[PDB]
This record gives structure tokens, sequence and C-alpha cells, in this order.
RNA sequence: UUUCCUUGAAGCUUUCGUGCUGACCCUGUCCCUUUUUUUUCC
């Protein structure tokens, strides 16, 4: 019901809301932000301009990745823009 | 359920109609769902479309195209075609930014509508072109290409909901043109736009509004010109208490006025709407304020 | 037997 | 995982697993400039004829399936 | 001021608890000298049950404060005090306390605190045992490079906990292996980590979703620490093992090894004898100048 | 494939026999034209559901025959 | 070179019982459902 879109990784900076704000996206964690988020404008467009990469609210900041997911190199897979069971948009 | 007032209702619905459609087979879905196309009730059509929208998000457009493309060439009756076109639309809305590749084909369906004898089919058709472009954004311009030259002509001769619809399109086009070609064509529209502020229709005022956002929402349009022709009408007929009580119009408005600022400057706008913070009724005030 | 032949053509 | 090639599953045949690691051996050999040059030296050819040969042996290695 | 706040913390109602703990935080971070210690330790023993918060954000800044004061005073007590707290937290509610043990353990040299902690895994009360395990978990996650030392300290403990009492021991502990295994990376402490790999390994098999996705955590990290070649040397025999059950898994592992570091492997596929219809020996590598 | 046209007279005929007048069926049929040379078994799949999968084999088989053949004789 | 005790596991089927796991969850959230036999007059 809730899983990745994993469409190709564009240049568009990620956008996170109030709620999600601290979280390294995949490791769920606040620890050691280092490097930066990219998603496809397909995932990120329009009403999604500065939209949360989780909940559907306006982005007030920019998710940083952990270092943990870094050395395991996951940040480079398909764009982590979570699609819920329903149409994203 | 899919055609649902509640936001979370809908999204559930879509979720399961995919889960079914992908779950079942394509040819299952089709062989299933023809006959609802010509079903007398417009409702069941309408919804039936949004179904096909979803099943298409599941199984991809190109799987499903030859089917559609078949439908819009159905010569038995129009009611279908009214549907099949609608389908194009709700595809547009759902698949959105991703429509891009088969854009050309989709359009190559839908053109044969615009000229039709029946009205609605014209109407809905064009409407789709709009939605397309709105997912097209600044892209695929020439794919829409062979569409225009009717559209512009169509603009001239019309009375009614259809008319403003064709605007809904053109408006969403202009951002996609070359401000030399777009230049010309723009200069033609902003007239009809003018003459049309005034209608009682609300479908209208939404439309012509969003247009101005785009027409005079342009880089290749000249400042003074807006300052003269448009503004005084604009603030006249639109800024009124009809509007802001409604929801959408509230927003769409705010947007529009904002973009007229981004161009003609600030003090111009704000100057004219300051005096209304002290008008009594709230929602209005709230509006000027934001 | 038939359908899985076109399915296998879809595979390879 | 599936659309990422070289994925296995518990039904994996001997043959397939080995052909995999062949190919990957190759895109390494095209990769690592030196390793390549090593081969070239040993069996005397061009760099090219090496890479060419390899890219022949890509689909084959081990020969036909079973 | 700051005392004037202090009693508010009961307030039950939300918006209060939020803006308050926020405030207390800013001030106990920045000034923090202005207020005599005694007052603080009152603050501690009042904080402790802010950890009943239904909400995330409260606990969030709550913790970060707990740290700020822990700086102001000095550690031993404040963990000794945290050691006592979160007894009745329901299903992972207390953890935030553990998160205190962590952040605390940074904000003076953790190199101080362990012996207290480690020793406190002795206590027979089961759930607080596992608590201390997570403490190590977040602990290494928050320290990173520094782990190159206390690793030894934990290793035997990880051996005990990792050996059963119950799943949960193995789950959480294994997580410790993860964050350690990343953090140390490539400073040369592998040897031990190899050693632990053993007591990990058997855990591979279970249906218990948390235990498993834990273990996947483990072996993934351990891959980067040990390197593949060692891993792959646990994963060979598994591939073709007659049974289904094993093949299911050893494949799932070998995939996870495989996607990352596919480029490395080549070396580590062993020699394999060629049969009738085919050649499985890669002849290249044996060209000798 | 101008006999794909007069063919359309054929297809129309046979299916029209096998309930009367159905349109967009016939069009989902011939709608596999424009990929020309490329149309396959899947025709029997999709069409297989739309009509009763029984008649299916009958028709799409007969078609593939007339298509490979009149594909030759040109 | 003969004529004798007690015990012990599981597996399967049962809506009994109790601990526990995910920085899960407890606040975000409303926006293109707007659908009709074309039919708004210097």
């Amino acid at each position: 019901d809730l899983i990745f879109c994993r469409k190709q990784a564009g240049v568009a900076i990620g956008r996170l809301c109030e709620k999600c704000d601290g979280k390294c996206v995949i490791c769920d964690s606040y620890v050691r932000p280092c490097t930066l988020v990219r998603i496809c404008d397909e995932c990120n467009y329009g009403s999604y301009q500065g939209r949360c990469v989780i909940c559907g609210g306006p982005g007030v900041s920019d998710a940083y990745y952990c270092k943990e997911c870094t050395i395991q190199e996951k940040d480079r897979d398909g764009c982590p823009k979570i699609v819920n069971l329903g149409s994203s948009k | 359920l899919l055609i649902d007032e509640d936001y979370y209702a809908r999204v559930e619905g879509r979720e399961i109609i995919s889960n079914l459609a992908k779950a079942a087979g394509l040819a299952t879905m089709i062989s299933t769902m023809r006959p609802d196309i010509d079903n007398m009730d417009e409702y069941v059509r309408n919804t039936t479309a949004r179904a096909f929208a979803v099943v298409a998000s599941a199984l991809g457009i190109p799987s499903l195209l030859p089917f559609l493309k078949a439908v819009c060439k159905s010569k038995k009756s129009w009611q279908a075609r009214h549907t099949g076109i609608k389908i194009v639309q709700q595809i547009a809305i759902l698949m959105g930014c991703a429509i891009l590749p088969h854009l050309r084909s989709l359009v190559e369906i839908i053109e044969h509508g615009l000229v039709d004898e029946q009205q609605k089919v014209r109407t809905i058709s064009a409407l789709a072109i709009a939605a397309l472009a709105e997912a097209a954004t600044p892209y695929g311009i020439e794919s829409f290409d062979s569409v225009l030259k009717p559209l512009w002509k169509g603009i001239r001769q019309h009375r009614g909901k259809g008319l403003a619809a064709f605007l809904k399109a053109i408006g969403y086009l202009i951002p996609l043109m070359d401000a030399e070609y777009a230049n010309y064509y723009t200069r033609e529209v902003m007239l009809i736009l003018i003459r049309e502020f005034q209608s009682p229709d609300e479908e209208m005022k939404k439309i012509v509004l969003k247009v101005v956002k785009q027409c005079c929402g342009t880089d290749g349009v000249e400042a003074n010109y807006i300052k003269t022709e448009i503004l005084p009408p604009f603030f006249k007929h639109f800024w009124q208490h009809r509007m802001a009580l409604d929801r959408r119009n509230y927003r769409q408005l705010v947007d529009t006025t904002v973009e007229l600022a981004n161009k003609v400057g600030a003090a111009e706008i704000i100057s004219r709407i300051v005096d209304d913070l002290k008008d009594e009724a709230e929602q209005y005030r709230k509006m000027v304020m934001e | 037997i038939e359908d899985a032949v076109s399915l296998w053509a879809k595979l390879k | 995982q599936s659309k990422y090639i070289g994925t296995g599953h518990a039904d994996t045949t001997k043959w397939e697993w080995l052909v995999n690691q062949h190919r990957d051996s190759y895109c390494s050999y095209m990769g690592h400039f030196d390793l390549l040059n090593y081969f070239a030296i040993a069996e005397n050819e061009s760099k090219a004829r090496v890479r060419f040969n390899l890219m022949e042996k890509m689909l084959q290695p081990c020969g036909p399936p079973a | 001021l700051l005392p004037r706040l202090t009693p508010i913390l009961k307030n039950r109602h939300e918006k209060v608890q939020e803006n308050c703990i926020d405030l207390v935080g800013r001030i106990a971070d920045r000034g923090a000298e202005y207020v005599s210690a005694r007052e603080w330790m009152r603050i501690c023993f009042e904080l402790l049950e802010l950890l009943k918060a239904h909400k995330k954000a409260i606990r969030r800044a709550t913790v970060n404060t707990f740290g700020y004061i822990a700086k102001a005073i000095g550690p031993h007590d404040v963990l000794a005090t945290l050691l006592n707290n979160l007894k009745v937290q329901e299903r992972q509610n207390r953890v935030c306390t553990t998160v205190a043990i962590a952040i605390v353990a940074e904000t003076c040299s953790p190199f101080t605190v362990l012996p207290a902690l480690m020793n406190e895994y002795r206590v027979p009360e089961l759930n607080v045992q596992n608590g201390v395990l997570k403490s190590l978990s977040f602990l290494f996650e928050y320290i990173g490079e520094m782990g190159k030392d206390y690793i030894y300290a934990v290793t035997p403990l990880l051996e005990d906990a990792l050996m059963d009492r119950d799943l949960v021991h193995r789950q959480t502990a294994s997580a410790v292996v993860q964050h350690m295994s990343l953090g140390v990376y490539g400073f040369g402490c592998e040897d031990s980590l190899n050693h632990l790999l053993n007591y990990v390994w058997p855990n591979v098999f279970e249906t218990s979703p948390h235990v498993i996705q834990a273990v996947m955590g483990a072996l993934e990290g351990l891959r980067v620490a040990i390197g593949p070649c060692r891993m792959l040397q646990y994963c060979l025999q598994g591939l073709f093992h007659p049974a289904r059950k094993v093949r299911d898994v050893y494949w799932k592992i070998y995939n996870s090894i495989y996607i990352g570091s596919q480029d490395a492997l080549i070396a580590h596929y062993p020699r394999i004898y060629n049969d009738d219809k085919n050649t499985y020996i890669r002849y290249e590598l044996d060209y000798i100048l | 494939a101008e006999k794909a046209k007069a063919g359309e007279l054929k297809v129309v005929n046979g299916a029209a026999a096998s309930a009367d007048q159905t349109p967009g069926a016939t069009p989902k049929k011939l709608s596999s034209w424009d990929q020309a040379e490329t149309p396959g078994h899947t025709p029997s799949l999709r069409w297989d559901e739309t009509p009763g999968r029984a008649k299916g084999s009958e028709t799409p088989g007969a078609t593939p025959g007339s298509k490979i053949w009149d594909p030759t004789p040109s």
C-alpha cells in the first residue's frame, strides 16, 4: 500500500514538510545527515513542488541522507518518492 | 467510490481498482467493460471512464491504446465517443506528468472530435486537450500542433460553455509556445478574454481567470498594456462577494492577482485592494489579506 | 499448453 | 531485484549462475584497464582484438544451455 | 524565570508541554550556568515522565534537552538516573530513555560510561537487559569512527546476548552489530567482527519478521566491514542445498551481497570444473606471462 | 493489404455473423494493423476474451492463415 | 547355565491466556467527482 516509485533519479532537490523534517528517508533516522536527495519531477511536480516526499504537505526543508545508507550506497537507487496505495499526483 | 467527494475515499478506490485490474487480466478488464460505454445513464459512463483511467495507470497506456483509438472512431453513436474522449481526460489527470511519450498518439485520437457534428463531443474533447497540456506543462508543443488552427477559429464563433472551454485549453497552451508565435496568438486572445470577463457563468469566471494568469502571466507580454485594458475591469467584475465565499474561486483568484503583481509591480495591486481590509465580512478580508 | 507459449515469448 | 540482473532465486540452475559470473568477469575485464592489458600481453593481440573477442564470448560462454 | 517554568511540566495538555520543553531546552542549552545545579536535578526527575508523550516532537526535543543538562552536570548520575527510568513504558515507549543513554554517552566521553552500562546488563530483569542492548545500538550509530575502541568491550557481551535467551536478544543485539559494522569501517578492527559473525550467523533462519529484517540489517553492514570474500565464504554451500528452505534464504543473502560490490566479486567465485556440454572454468586468469 | 481493406469487409462479415453490429470490437481487431508485420498470438488473447474464447481459435486462426498467405502472394 | 516395572516427544485442530516488536500509529488532511438532453438579451 505504501512503497517506492523508484522512477529514475533526476536533479530535482527533495522536499520535506514540518513533520518528516529530520528524517533520513530510508534509514528513518535523524543521525548524521551528509548528502542530498534527488527525485524525478515525475514524482515531484506542480502541486508537488515543495511537497512532502511523505505526507502530502508543503516542504519546509530538504531531507538529508544518513551516512549509514551512504556506505551501503542505497541513495543511488530509484527516486525515493513514496507512492501510497492510492494515486500519488 | 472512486468518484468520491471524500479525498481518502477516492484514493482507496483507485488503489483497489488497480489491484483488481492488474490483478485480473487486461483482456479481462476490456472484455468486461465495453457495454458500460453506451449505457444510457451518463453516470455509469462517467464513472466507467475513471475506471479505464485507473486500469490504464495499471497496465500502461500503450497496451490499452488500440482499444481507445478504436472507440473514438466508433461510428455507431456518439455517446461512446463522449466517453472515450472523457477517458482520455481522466487518463490525463491521473497519469499526469508521465503522459508524455504517447502524447502524440493520444492527441492523434482526439483531434477527430473537435470537428464533430454533435456538440458535447466537441466540448469534452477540447477539454481533454487542455488537461493534456496541463500535464504537458512546457512540453510537446508541436504534438498538440495540428490541433490549434481549428481551435483559434473555433474561438471566434462561439456562444457558451464550450466557448470558454476552448479557452481552458488555449490558455493552458500558451505557455507552451514561442513568444513570437505565442506573441501573435496571445495578442488575439486577450481581446475575447476582455469581452468575456463579465459573464454570469461561474464555470466561465474560473476559466477566464486562470487564462489571465497565463496570458498576461507571460514573459513576452508588455507591462503597460495590462495596466490599461485589463486591470480596471479586473478589479471591477471579479473582486466581489460572490467569489470569495466559494472555495476554489477564492484560491484561483489569489493566484491570479498575485501574478499580475509579479509583473506590473506591487503598489499597483496592493494599492487597489488595501481599502478592503476594512470591509466588514470576513472571508473577504481574509482574502485580501492573504 | 497454448497460452503459456505466448507468455514464454513475452519472457524471451 | 528482478529488473536488477544477476538476481538469483532458489530455482537457479547451475548453468545460469555460472554464465552470469562469466559475463561479469568480462565487463570487469573491459573495465579495468590494466587487467585488460595483462591479457593483451600474454596472448599477443591488440587491446582491441581482445575486447572484440570478449564481446563475442559474452553470450556464449560455456556453450549452449541444457 | 527558569524555575518559574519548572513546575508547569505536569501540564498534561499538549501545546504547553511542547512550548515549555522547547523553552527549557533553549535555555538549558545556552545559558545553563545561571541556574544552580540542584534546580536541574529537580528538572531531571521531572523530565523523566515526559516520556509518556503520545506525540513524537515532545519526546524529540525532550531527549535533546536531557542531553543539554547532562552536559551541564556530568554524566554518571544522569545515566544512573536514566537507568532507573522508563520501567513501565509500553512496547517501545521507553526506548526514548535508551536514546538518552545514547546521547548522554556521547556528550561526555562514552569512554567513561560503558562499565556502568555493561555491568547493568547483569540484572536478571529481562526487558531492561534488552534495553541495554539497544543502548549500545543507538550508541554506535551516534558515535561512528570512535567505535574503533570500545568494540572489544561489547564483543563478548554481544556473544552472550546474541546467544539465546530469546529472540529479542538476538534481534536487537544483531542491530548493534549493524551500526558498529558500518561505523568502524576500514580502520582494521575486522578480526573481532569476523568472530562475532559466527554467533550471528545461525540466526539466519526464522519467520519472525522483526528478527529477519534485523538480520538482513546485520549481514548487509557486515558485508561492508568484513568485505564480501569472507561473506561469500559463508554463502557458497547454501545455494544449491537440496532443501527448499535453505535455498530460499542463502539466495536472499547472496543477492544482498550481490547487488552491491558485484564489481568486487569476480575474484571470489571459486574454480568450478567444466562438464560435457560446457566450460565453467574461466581460462583467462591463468594466462601467465 | 488493400485487401486489408476489402479484408475489413471480410472480418466484418464473419464476426458480424458469429450478435449483430458490434463496432469497437471490430476496431480492436483491425487496430492491430498499423504495427504491420508485428501482430501476433496476443490477438487471440485479447479477442479471446471479448468473443467467447471458443469461436476465438476459429477466427483468429483463419485470419493468421489468410494473412500469412496473401502476405506471400503479393 | 534361569523365570521381571513407572516413563517419554511431537504434529494437527481449537477465537483461552499474557508478554512484546516498528523513533510505526494518535494529525494531518480537502485542489481539479462537478457529470445532462449545445443554448444568457444593443
